[PDB]
């Protein structure tokens, strides 16, 4: 019946401005409208409810306006610790329930460069019959970063894959895993193995290597 | 300080029911307070709520579900059970069991369980490898966790105690189909030694648990 339209879908902004975040409603809601935050990973929690009334503990930066159609949620001063997703909440005296699709609103802060290193392959791993070559930055923004390995001195394709933490909420940072998997037999038939980092905060890219077999 | 905690079985087979249970503590499901309810949220998407139960037991429902939903409550044991049939790759989703004020003011998931992750999937379960990511001012270890299905695992370094740096990376979905991801640490170089650092590998779909101390090499 009644659905829930939240605007927008993502956001970015710098620390200490305002932000505003609009939920639509299908009908005349006058039922309620209530706001969560949700960290990744977390249960959501209960911001505003009842449109305005700010739930217990919530910061004070924290407001909810509107009525009928057009809501509001506004951070008057963004805070690294507001990164999250945030949705809008539909509920009359009884069920059912209805939320909007979310905003996930991410921090804008100084460029960061990536500390970079390198691990080779645990011995224990090698037992195992796997080669997995992890190349690790840590702490960096932007989130954009290239990291290239070259195996050998020769640039591979297709062998690594990477993954990326959520937003930091202390430091607005990201840091990337990088993993080149490979089989302990082609591991043992090369030496050089060395990551490539490329990022706006890199004068120039940054190689971390190894000699396998050398400690 | 109501305190609602889920139990599932993490894998359901397609076309199979999912059945999950939520435990409730701190106050009773018989209680005229509360609504009792199920919201899920699909990996990158957004919560939708499922159904929510009276003590009575009235039964609300989603209308995109309705016709698979059944929620039951147990006063005996404090707890109340979701039902969903015929399960869908749409379904996979981390499910939560909340509560809601039905009386005392207007309604709002007051506090929520932790997620318990569903994936529909034929695959089997398959506990994870654990491997030492050695360290060689501020020195990087972690502890790479390898071939495991389905997902989640939950990784902790010394018990808990060590939070600061700790990097958790999302899992990828390798070639084989199993998942693996890697737990990283950034500590002073100094502690490399003083220090001692395990990281904690719970994979609650095997019901595995590997610690793995992490030395320098
Ligand atoms: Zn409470
Ligand atoms: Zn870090």
């Amino acid at each position: 019946d009644i659905q829930m339209t939240q605007s927008p879908s993502s956001l970015s902004a710098s620390v200490g401005d305002r932000v505003t975040i609009t939920c639509r409603a299908s009908q005349s809601l006058s039922g309620y409208l209530n706001w969560y935050q949700q960290k990744p990973g977390k249960a959501p929690k209960l911001l505003i409810y009842a449109t305005s009334t700010l739930q217990r503990g919530v910061p004070s930066r924290f407001s909810g306006s509107g009525s009928g159609t057009d809501f509001t949620l506004t951070i008057s001063s963004l805070q690294p610790e507001d990164f999250a997703i945030y949705y809008c909440q539909q509920s009359y005296s009884t069920p059912p329930y209805t939320f909007g699709q979310g905003t996930k609103v991410e921090i804008k802060r100084t460029v960061a460069a990536p500390s970079v290193f390198i691990f080779p392959p645990s011995d224990e791993q090698l037992k195992s019959g796997t080669a997995s070559v992890v190349c690790l930055l840590n702490n960096f923004y932007p989130r954009e970063a290239k990291v290239q390995w070259k195996v050998d001195n020769a640039l591979q394709s297709g062998n690594s894959q990477e993954s990326v933490t959520e937003q930091d909420s202390k430091d607005s940072t990201y840091s990337l895993s990088s993993t080149l998997t490979l089989s302990k037999a082609d591991y043992e038939k090369h030496k050089v193995y060395a990551c490539e980092v490329t990022h706006q905060g890199l004068s120039s890219p940054v190689t971390k290597s190894f000699n396998r077999g050398e400690c | 300080q109501v305190q609602l905690q889920e139990s599932g079985p993490g894998l359901v087979k397609p076309s199979e029911t999912l059945s999950l249970t939520c435990t409730v503590s701190g106050d009773s499901v018989s209680s005229t307070n509360y609504y009792w309810g199920w919201i899920r949220q699909p990996p990158g998407k957004g919560l939708e709520w499922i159904g929510s139960i009276y003590y009575r037991g009235i039964t609300y429902n989603s209308p995109s579900l309705m016709n698979r939903v059944t929620i039951s409550l147990d006063t005996a044991k404090n707890q109340f059970s979701l039902n969903l049939s015929s399960m869908t790759a749409a379904d996979t989703a981390v499910y939560f069991c909340a509560n809601s004020i039905a009386v005392s003011g207007p309604l709002y998931f007051h506090h929520w369980g932790q997620g318990t992750l569903v994936t529909v999937s034929s695959a089997s379960t398959k506990g994870p490898s654990v491997f030492p990511l050695a360290p060689s001012g501020t020195a990087a270890l972690g502890c790479l966790v390898k071939d495991y299905f389905p997902e989640p695992v939950t990784v902790s370094w010394n018990s808990g105690a060590l939070t600061s740096g700790v990097h958790t990376f999302p899992a990828v979905l390798q070639s084989s189909g199993l998942y693996s991801l890697s737990s990283v640490v950034t500590v002073p170089s100094s502690s490399l030694g003083t220090q001692t650092y395990i990281c904690n590998v719970n994979h609650k779909p095997s019901n595995t648990k590997v610690d793995k101390r992490v030395e320098p090499k």
